[PDB]
């Protein structure tokens, strides 16, 4: 099968510039090489036909260029929307193979976290569980470190992280921790802090409610 | 307006079979392939194959020849690809797509894609909780936690969608077989409480649509 | 309101069955005989039989006695009658029907009729295409090619464009039909104005509109 | 079984004037007569029962009448609007039994044919086909020929032609004529024309365009 | 709701005058200061004046002293600000603001604003003229001719906002003409109905212009 | 934000307009960085600057680029007394303009 090389994992640039992604055919494939544009949990869309043509509503700032094996598509005009993985594709030969991917990540400066906490519901509750959630909304850049103390004490067990890819709307992360205890264990303590460290401070940024 | 519907999820046990459908409307069946693509969790796209609805011609990704079987049903313009011998390895989104040029421009069309989940776990609904800040700024932010669900995937909007600015809904986690994820939305502080806030989940596979109003 | 609702189209193949349904609503089912009319294309009328829902009595023509079976059901006041050992001959127009008499008038309502093509060929849905010129008036069109099998409905503008409207009869060519529409408005309506052909075939699950573009 | 005849299959008269159909029953049917109108591409609309009895919604300008094996059915100040056939029917014996039809005609004046063309559309051509569609509309007497020339050679191949019923508005007649050919035999040729032949005129409608 | 409605223009000639009015609703009228800013097209922000609608209690700038006459009308919820001897420095636009703090939090609330013009001549109508020519299409509207302003310029009654440039007005011989472009898929044009939406409320002009290839 | 090079287009006047004696050709340039731009208009490859009005939007709120739109207005006998309408648009992003022309015909 032709391989279609996409020699970066990763494309990054700035909003309004310029970022230019390469695929590399194993064996000339003419121009008959097509790109699309995958945003997360979206369905893909087809950006480029015939190495260069552009389908119906992709806009101008999306270009292909290349024949035989070497082939580029350059966005222009980069916008916080364009954050998504591309893929070429050839389709001179059977069968048709895609790239690898290539995502499209935006430089911008630093953001800290805007932090925020909320106890177990009272619905949750009854069903014999507690979830305590924090909220890291709209910080950059990604590496962030969030530690869970019940009482002034660390706990590390039973927490689930996540973490959203690059915003469409202001190239920012954000990331959302849980802390799941039994009801009895829950009420068996009081202080429960979510305590958020970033590059953007020496100092964690601390949020904390007392069960009462 | 040309649309192709598939269902959003399909849980099968291993060793068993399943078939994807793809549902066409608004345009000649009959006139453009049908292109079948494969996505791994996390993974890139892969090519199934492609049928003709006129004749049933076929072209098949050598890899999938043995898995995948491509039909169509003219008399309801719905597409069928049927996966057998179902293993971990094909649990996948499978989108169903078309190409169709007009003489002026050219336009893609895709089927949202059909989440298969090859497991022998049975479904669970999602239990969705409000997120409500404590007692006692110009902007609040509110959330949901949509815990233990089986499988993906969940679609969580804040009031049927008329909420789409500052919302942010995180990626699933798997643990011990259950998914969990949560969802924040940012308001103003003259919208909630004043206004009601609804974060309202759909679990396909379970049937489940539940409307969960953040209260204080 | 009074309504007897038949599915559009069915193809069967030769030597094969099928059952043509007619579901009833608006009135007590079991209250009026239930009357089955066929007609071929380009024929006259002939009467299939009867049948009263209540007990399911019937009155059969001889000529379909071992082609024709009556049935009711009561739980989802549908009537039905089954055609075996399906031939050319069997290919028509299969309308049921019912007389209402309240004491006052004598009301009459029919099905849309089931249209039943006995071939070995395949469901084919049409290809629409626009008919744009290259005076006060301007005639548009829309061709319906290469369907199969019978009907096709089209429209203009979902019925709201009804006068000046040509819907040419659709002819067998080619083990395919065709059929054409032309309308003719005001200049000061197309093309300042949206003019669609909408076109329905049933037997394929098909619905296309297709706007009549200038060039 | 019981024949219903209707000698006539066609009937003529003008807008506002009267027309009457016979019904001939083989053998006596008392007065167990239904007629019943069907226009193009509907179901069978119910006319008379009991020989002489409307349905509901019926107007006045239909009326039966006859008993014993001779019924006729008589239709007054027809308008555009009654193009139909219409059928005698017996419901005295068993199995029931249906004349074989009469179609309804107005006469009127001649009226020429207006004649447009179209080229094939760029969504057929992408299919491989091309067809040109040349509707000639609202034309009186019916009978019409039609001529289609390709750079001055006739083509009397690859021809649809397709007669409208009478027009239920003004009882004009309308035509449309397909020429289909392969688009590589389509952009291998220049004229296109239709000409349209109609007892209106000795000179043909001429209407064409160069691709 | 809370909401202040304003007049979108006012047409008054050199020496006459012009009262700008102020429709409020959806709260108290009489429990919040009302306030007036004046803002020349291309300047700053200047204060006018207040007044309290309870006992037309009045705080005004010495500036606006001699020109400007605020008064309201309990009974319909109206404001008013008259101006007198017009002259070209008073063609403006005109706001009308509340301050609302409800215990919890503070929400402000301003009129769309009236652009007030001091001019001799008469009105006039806009003429509206679409503008018709790859994977996208722009499409254009010309509104030529109109005064004064504003006009008000949507796509598809607002439902086409993305891809749009409305470009100032110019002016030239007490006429003003300005453009909109419109950026949409090649799928979209001339297969769907693009339409250019023009309202002149000065000359009571509502005009729908289609762009038709 | 980084420099971009403006989307040309030209239109000419409706037949709408025509009725009215009037003429108004239509020059848009779309979302370009910097607002330095310079536009010439050349009515059968002759430059005019007669009749000829220009307008800048603000910053626009999305991409942060700049559009004009420049706009030459005469009357229809001296509309249909040229054939060649060029609208040529001179940015810092390349030495030679993009050129955007019509004919009469
Ligand atoms: C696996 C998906 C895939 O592979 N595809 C795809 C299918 C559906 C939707 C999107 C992409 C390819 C289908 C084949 N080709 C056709 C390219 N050529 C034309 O469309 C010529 C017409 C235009 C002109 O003639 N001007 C590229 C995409
Ligand atoms: C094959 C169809 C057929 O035959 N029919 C039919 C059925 C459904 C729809 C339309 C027609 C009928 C024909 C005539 N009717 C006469 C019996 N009804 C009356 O005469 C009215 C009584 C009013 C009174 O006075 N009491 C029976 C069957
Ligand atoms: C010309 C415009 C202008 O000038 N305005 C304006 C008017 C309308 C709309 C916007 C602005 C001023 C109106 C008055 N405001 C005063 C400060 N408003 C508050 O402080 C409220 C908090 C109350 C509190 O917090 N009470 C409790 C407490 O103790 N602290 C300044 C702007």
């Amino acid at each position: 099968d032709i391989v279609m090389t996409q020699s970066q994992k990763f494309m990054s640039t700035s909003v309004g510039d310029r970022v230019s992604v390469t695929c590399k055919a194993s064996q000339n494939v003419g121009t008959n090489v097509a790109w699309y544009q995958q945003k997360p949990g979206q369905s893909p869309k087809a950006l480029i036909y015939s190495a260069s043509y552009r389908y119906s509503g992709v806009p101008d700032r999306f270009t292909g260029s290349g024949s035989g094996t070497d082939f580029t598509l350059t966005i222009s005009n980069v916008q916080s929307e364009d954050l998504a993985e591309y893929f070429c594709q050839q389709y001179n030969n059977y069968p048709l193979t895609f790239g690898a991917g290539t995502k499209l990540e935006l430089k911008r400066a630093d953001a800290a976290p805007t932090v925020s906490i909320f106890p177990p519901s009272s619905e949750q509750l009854t069903s014999g569980g507690a979830s305590v959630v924090c909220f890291l909304n709209n910080f950059y850049p990604k590496d962030i470190n969030v530690k869970w103390k019940i009482d002034g004490s660390e706990r590390q067990n039973g927490v689930l992280n996540s973490w959203t890819d690059q915003d469409s709307k202001d190239s920012t992360y954000s990331m959302s921790s849980t802390l799941t205890l039994t009801k009895d264990e829950y009420e068996r303590h009081n202080s429960y802090t979510c305590e958020a460290t970033h590059k953007t401070s020496t100092s964690p940024i601390v949020k904390s409610f007392n069960r009462n | 307006q040309v649309q192709l519907q598939q269902p959003g999820a399909e849980l099968v046990k291993p060793g068993a079979s399943v078939k994807v459908s793809c549902k066409a409307s608004g345009y000649t069946f009959t006139n453009y392939w049908m292109y079948w693509v494969k996505q791994r969790p996390g993974q890139g796209l892969e090519w199934i194959g492609r049928i003709h609805p006129s004749d049933s011609d076929t072209n098949y990704n050598q890899k999938f020849k043995g898995k995948a079987t491509l039909t169509v049903d003219k008399s309801s313009s719905t597409a069928y690809m049927q996966l057998s011998s179902l293993t971990s390895e094909d649990s996948a989104v499978y989108y169903c797509a078309i190409e169709i040029y007009d003489g002026y421009n050219t336009m893609d069309y895709w089927g949202q894609g059909t989440s298969v989940t090859v497991s022998s776990a049975k479904t669970t609904p999602p239990s969705v909780y409000p997120l409500a800040p404590g007692s006692a700024n110009s902007m609040v932010t509110l959330g949901c936690l949509v815990k233990g669900y089986f499988p993906e995937p969940v679609t969580v909007t804040w009031n049927s969608g008329s909420l789409s600015s500052g919302v942010h809904t995180f990626p699933a986690v798997l643990q011990s077989d259950l998914y969990t994820l949560s969802s924040s939305v940012t308001v103003p502080s003259s919208t909630w409480p004043s206004q009601t806030v609804t974060c309202n989940v759909a679990h396909p596979a379970s049937s489940t649509k539940v409307d969960k109003k953040i209260v204080p």
